[PDB]
């Protein structure tokens, strides 16, 4: 990992933000060399990302480099599409929508340059309609370029070019899975399918699709434009790259910054800009993932670098790329229930473990917080959480327990004493 | 900013410039 | 015609013996010497059922709201 | 809230402005043919827009356009959130309350 950073220069993977929002020639960075890329054999791009080997921003492992050079090697009778989440499911994510808001010109390229690797046919994106204003403008961004003849059907210089069809959702979590999105792109109700039909690259719209994420297809052109040998810059021999973090919930100026891997949380939280709560003596009870990781106390987290597998060393890792912390007044038990009260409303409801199994917790979590009937429950409530893992289809269950699974870990007494606080009270 | 009026957004440049589609059939 | 219990003769009327197989089934009708009849065992077709054929390009089997 | 309708506007009636039948030419043009069969997500919502909340005769209408049995619509309008089945106001306001927003 080198020098234990993760610095930020003007040399980064994102071109500009406050400079130019509208269309043009991509005055400096973008749309630079194209006809040379596409005219060379497609699999040249395939595995040429391996110089980086992006883990992927979809909240998981499984480097993006494999799945595209993965099946969808051949082609037979039926077209292939691209479905790239723009959605945000996790509370406090916020990383998305900043990419789109002030610089859309990147991703329409990101597909066209990207889609050629798939050998795909069309391009769908998807956006939660809950963003009405910013999402409305992409069409202009599509038009303001696409109208110039930059895309389709040969554009430019190849015999292969195809346009991008925006769509919208409503009350979606649906980006909560692939093999759901490709279902509610269709117009059924969205109940995500079983994971191994034929996994997500066989059963699809009518025909094989691949579900990418935003900065997985956003940073691909610039990492195939230059690459290197700088493609692997920070992070150890395992995880490599520089992703975006967006700090939220206590800071001086919670705001995004581009930061490379293996950055410790004690300098990163304090920096960009201040630590404005107590940098210490505010107890710094932290959540690595947005909703997908339980607490860490004042322990090795602060020295624990943000590298992925570095977090699997602790009791939980995070792929979500977000930060929420706390200081003093926020009662964690009080502040984790409204993370659970959230889950109960976003779940499909097919499976018997998820449905009727999350409420069993959510109905009891309003006992502990309020303070109420006796311990030895905690010992059970742990087993429930241990009882939903292989039992649910999607990850929302595997992402349902961890907050409670990792609350019972790391804080014993805060509960034990409160059940007394109402016990002595009853007396 | 334009509350209604997705029209030309959908039907102006998109309508003419979304070729072909071939899209096949699927009769079924 | 006092209560409505349905009283009866036909003193067998309730016996079910249980044999293990046909070859040894008829074995006990002859050996005790009364008439009889036979039915046949039934088991299903093989059969062919595959999930994941339920999402189809040109096929006519494509389910919605499952 | 309850998800059954007490026969409010079975015939409201309702219809689309003839300015809107020229866009639905463009929406269906997105998708491939023969699978089209659901554009329902924009098309059902565009109808909310023309009105401002969609009564039960709005749910029955699009079926006549999209030829799907109209329990393959009443379903989709009871899953998502953004659609409002009951009437509403001129401003429908939200307060984000979640762990960070808390
Ligand atoms: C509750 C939930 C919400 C999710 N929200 C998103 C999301 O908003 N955007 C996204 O790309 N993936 C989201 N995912 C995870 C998807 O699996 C992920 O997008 C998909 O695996 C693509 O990964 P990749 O493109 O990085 O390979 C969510 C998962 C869950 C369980
Ligand atoms: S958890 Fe069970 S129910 Fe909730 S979404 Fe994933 S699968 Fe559907």
């Amino acid at each position: 990992f080198g020098s234990l950073k993760d610095e930020d220069r003007i040399f980064t993977n994102l071109y500009g933000r406050h400079d130019w929002r509208l269309k043009g020639a991509q005055s400096r960075g973008d749309w630079y060399k194209t006809k040379e890329i596409l005219l060379k054999g497609p699999d040249w791009i395939l595995g040429e990302v391996k110089t980086s080997g992006l883990r992927g921003r979809g909240g998981a492992g499984f480097p993006t480099g494999l799945k595209w050079s993965f099946m969808n090697k051949p082609s037979d009778g039926r077209p292939k599409y691209l479905v790239v989440n723009a959605d945000e499911g996790e509370p406090g994510t916020c990383k998305d929508r900043e990419i789109i808001r002030h610089d859309p010109h990147k991703l329409v390229e990101g597909c066209l340059v990207g889609g050629r690797a798939m050998g795909a046919r069309a391009a769908y994106i998807y956006i939660r309609g809950e963003f009405y204003n910013e999402a409305s403008n992409l069409q202009v961004a599509i038009r303001e370029a696409y109208e110039a003849g930059l895309i389709g059907k040969n554009a430019c210089g190849s015999g292969y070019d195809f346009d991008v069809f925006v769509v919208r959702g409503a009350g979606a979590y649906i980006c909560g899975e692939e093999t759901a999105l490709i279902e509610s792109i269709e117009g059924k109700q969205g109940k995500p399918r079983l994971k191994p039909p034929f996994p997500a690259d066989v059963g699809v719209f009518g025909c094989p699709t691949t579900v990418a994420n935003v900065e997985t297809v956003a940073v691909s052109p610039t990492i195939c434009r230059r690459g290197g040998a700088w493609f692997a810059s920070f992070g150890r021999e395992r995880n490599s790259g520089t992703k975006l973090f967006n700090i939220s919930g206590h800071v001086n100026n919670p705001c995004t910054v581009e930061e490379e891997m293996s950055v410790p949380l004690k300098e990163l939280i304090e920096k960009h800009a201040g630590g404005v709560t107590g940098g210490w003596d505010n107890l710094l009870a932290v959540i690595p993932g947005g909703s997908s990781t339980p607490l860490i106390p004042k322990s090795v987290c602060e020295t624990v670098l943000m590298d992925f597998d570095a977090l699997i060393q602790a009791q939980t890792g995070l792929g979500t790329a977000a930060v929420i912390v706390m200081d003093r007044s926020t009662d964690i038990v009080k502040a984790i229930a409204r993370l659970i009260e959230f889950y109960k409303h976003e779940s499909c409801g097919q499976c018997t473990p998820c449905r009727e199994g999350v409420d069993w917790m959510n109905k009891v979590m309003a006992r502990f917080v309020r303070g109420d009937a006796r311990p030895a429950e905690i010992d059970s409530l742990w087993e429930i959480s241990k009882q939903i893992e292989g039992h649910t289809i999607c990850a929302l269950g595997d992402g349902a327990a961890w907050p409670v699974q990792g609350l019972i870990r790391h804080f014993r007494p805060e509960l034990e004493e409160r059940m007394q606080q109402f016990a002595q009270q009853h007396q | 900013y334009s509350t209604y009026t997705f029209l030309d957004l959908n039907l102006d440049l998109s309508k003419f410039r979304m070729p072909q589609p071939s899209s096949g059939r699927e009769s079924p | 015609p006092l209560m409505g219990w349905a009283s009866t003769a036909d003193p067998l009327s309730n016996l079910v013996l249980t044999f293990s197989t046909k070859e040894d089934a008829v074995a006990f009708a002859e050996k005790n010497g009364w008439s009889y009849d036979v039915e046949e065992r039934k088991v299903p077709k093989p059969k062919s059922k595959s999930y994941g054929a339920n999402f189809s390009w040109n096929k006519r089997t494509r389910v919605s709201t499952k | 809230v309850h998800r059954d309708t007490p026969e409010n506007n079975p015939e409201t009636p309702f219809d689309f402005t003839p300015e809107n039948y020229k866009r639905i030419e463009a929406i269906v043009k997105n998708y491939p043919e023969g699978h089209k069969a659901a554009a329902v997500l924009p098309v059902l919502d565009l109808a909310q827009r023309q009105n401002g909340w969609l009564p039960i005769s709005a749910m029955n209408k699009v079926a006549e356009i999209l030829q799907v049995p109209p329990m393959r619509v009443y379903e989709v309008a009871t899953f998502y959130t953004m659609y409002n089945r009951k009437p509403v106001g001129k401003y429908h306001i939200q307060v984000c309350t979640t762990t960070p927003c808390m």
